[PDB]
């Protein structure tokens, strides 16, 4: 298993969110920091099984605009397609 | 015969035959052959193939939408190992775009 953790209270912008994903999922250095790039990396880069623990989700929405919800939805759609992703929302 | 994997080769192929060249396989087809993306073993389970043909959801809305139009994508400049940042994007009505910066920017090429 690959484990990824987002501490929601430390996310102060959409950039912080994408940089945290880049580290936690061990993404490519070319990572495009956008929703199509995140989708591509779930589809054809990231290691599975994956466990994403996203804490303080509400606080991470505060400073990312609609970024936290759209990123979460990319993970849920990937899971819906069969990627072995376990999502823990705290 | 040429392994067609460049922006121009694949774009011309798409417009000419309305399909990708035979060296493209979808992510699900590659996984059925044993591809494990984090291992970077696509050339070992499917020699000479590149990932391509999956639905592209245009999540940042950078490509133009239209009633009835859907998009797909394929990898460009890939030959073996881990995937790169280059992709061709093509619509159901044969518009063709590319990205070389992992979907940050797109250039219309057909």
């Amino acid at each position: 298993m690959k484990k990824a953790v987002i501490n929601g209270e430390q996310i102060r912008s959409i950039s912080d969110l994408h940089q945290t994903l880049k580290k936690e999922l061990a993404l490519p250095e070319y990572y495009g920091e956008n929703l199509d790039a995140l989708w591509d990396c779930l589809a054809g880069w990231v290691e599975y099984p994956l466990v994403l623990e996203w804490r303080q989700f509400e606080q991470s929405k505060q400073l990312t605009e609609n970024g936290a919800e759209s990123v979460l939805q990319v993970f849920r759609e990937a899971k819906a397609e069969g990627c072995d992703i376990t999502i823990i929302l705290s | 015969a040429q392994v067609i994997n460049t922006f121009d080769g694949v774009a011309d192929y798409l417009q000419t035959y309305h399909k990708l060249p035979d060296n493209y396989i979808t992510a699900s087809e590659a996984q059925a052959l044993g591809w494990v993306a984090s291992k970077g073993n696509l050339a070992d389970v499917a020699p000479g193939k590149s990932i391509g043909g999956d639905i592209f959801s245009n999540r940042e809305g950078k490509l133009p939408g239209k009633s009835g139009r859907t998009w797909r994508e394929a990898d460009i400049n890939y030959t073996s190992g881990f995937r790169n940042s280059d992709r061709i994007l093509y619509s159901s009505d044969w518009l063709i775009y590319k990205t070389t910066d992992h979907y940050q920017t797109f250039t219309k090429i057909r």
